[PDB]
C-alpha cells in the first residue's frame, strides 16, 4: 500500500470542520478526523470504503 | 443591513458567549444530519456568504436565526440550498480568492434574530488597527465545538505587520486580524469579521485560515471582501 497511508491525519491551515476518513495502521481500519477544508493529504478520503480500498491493510 | 434588531454586547479561542440573535446574520452551515461545518453570513434573503474552502453542496443546509445549537427546542429556519457558487478564482494551493455564494430554495424569513450584514464598496478602506468581531460556533480549545454562539473582538492588521510572520502566504485577496489573544478556530471559517462603517456592521473579512492549532498570538487570515465583493455583486445581478 502507499506509504502516504502511514501517515497521521492532517487538518491543515483553514478553519472548517469537515469529516474525512484516514487510515490507521496502527489499528487496521479508516476512521474519522477533522479536517479544516484545505491542503489535504493523501491519507483524507470523503468515505471509509474509498478509504479501506487504497489503504486497507498498510 | 448591519443593524441587529438585539444589540450585541462586547467585553473561537478566548472569545466569549454572544447575546443571543445579536449577530443576525450569521448562519450555520450543515450537511443532512445536522452537523456543523462552517459558518456563513446573510446579505439578503435569498444569498449567504461563506469560504469557498467549506465545500457547500446543495446537499448541505443553512440554519439561521440559531444560537444554541444543543437546544432543540430553539426556533430556527432550516433553509434549503438551491445553487453554490464558488469563486472560479478559489485557488485551492494558496487559498486564495476563498468565497463562495450560496443560493437558497427558498427565501430566509427575516425578523429579530434573522437580517442581513451589509457588504462594503470594493474601494472601501479600512484602516489597520480598527477594532472588528467575528462570530461562530467554532472549537474555544485546539474537542467538541461550544454549543452557544461565540464572538471575540479583534485589530485589523496591517499586510505589512502579517507578513512579518505568513511572509509571501498572503495574497491580494486576503486581509489579517487577531493576534491579539483571541483566534477563529476548526467550525469559524466561513464565517464573519464585521467592523462598523458609518455605524452599520459591514462584512470585511471571511474566516479563512491561520495558526495551525488556533494560537492567539498569531494573525488570523480572512477571505478579503472589498477585493470580492464586486464579483459577489455581479454574481447577484446574474442570478
Amino acid at each position: 500500500r502507499p506509504d502516504f497511508c502511514l501517515e497521521p491525519p492532517y487538518t491543515g491551515p483553514c478553519t472548517a470542520r469537515i469529516i474525512r476518513y484516514f487510515y490507521n495502521a496502527k489499528a487496521g481500519l479508516c476512521q474519522t478526523f477533522v479536517y479544516g477544508g484545505c491542503r489535504a493529504k493523501r491519507n483524507n478520503f470523503k468515505s471509509a470504503e474509498d478509504c479501506l480500498r487504497t489503504c486497507g491493510g498498510a | 443591513c448591519g443593524v441587529p434588531a438585539i444589540q450585541p454586547v462586547l467585553s473561537i479561542v478566548n472569545g466569549e458567549e454572544a447575546v443571543p440573535g445579536s449577530w443576525p446574520w450569521q448562519v450555520s452551515l450543515q450537511d443532512k444530519t445536522g452537523f456543523h461545518f462552517c459558518g456563513g453570513s446573510l446579505i439578503n434573503e435569498n444569498w449567504v456568504v461563506t469560504a469557498a474552502h467549506c465545500g457547500v453542496t446543495t446537499s448541505d443546509v443553512v440554519v439561521a436565526g440559531e444560537f444554541d445549537q444543543g437546544s432543540s427546542s430553539e426556533k430556527i429556519q432550516k433553509l434549503k440550498i438551491a445553487k453554490v457558487f464558488k469563486n472560479s478564482k478559489y485557488n485551492s494551493l494558496t487559498i486564495n480568492n476563498d468565497i463562495t455564494l450560496l443560493k437558497l430554495s427558498t427565501a430566509a424569513s427575516f425578523s429579530q434574530t434573522v437580517s442581513a450584514v451589509c457588504l462594503p464598496s470594493a474601494s472601501d478602506d479600512f484602516a489597520a488597527g480598527t477594532t472588528c468581531v467575528t462570530t461562530g460556533w467554532g472549537l474555544t480549545r485546539y474537542a467538541n465545538t461550544p454549543d452557544r454562539l461565540q464572538q471575540a473582538s479583534l485589530p485589523l492588521l496591517s499586510n505589512t505587520n502579517c507578513k512579518k510572520y505568513w511572509g509571501t502566504k498572503i495574497k491580494d485577496a486576503m486581509i489579517c486580524a487577531g493576534a491579539s489573544g483571541v483566534s477563529s478556530c476548526m467550525g469559524d471559517s466561513g464565517g464573519p469579521l464585521v467592523c462598523k462603517k458609518n455605524g452599520a456592521w459591514t462584512l470585511v473579512g471571511i474566516v479563512s485560515w491561520g495558526s495551525s492549532t488556533c494560537s492567539t498570538s498569531t494573525p488570523g487570515v480572512y477571505a478579503r471582501v472589498t477585493a470580492l465583493v464586486n464579483w459577489v455583486q455581479q454574481t447577484l445581478a446574474a442570478n
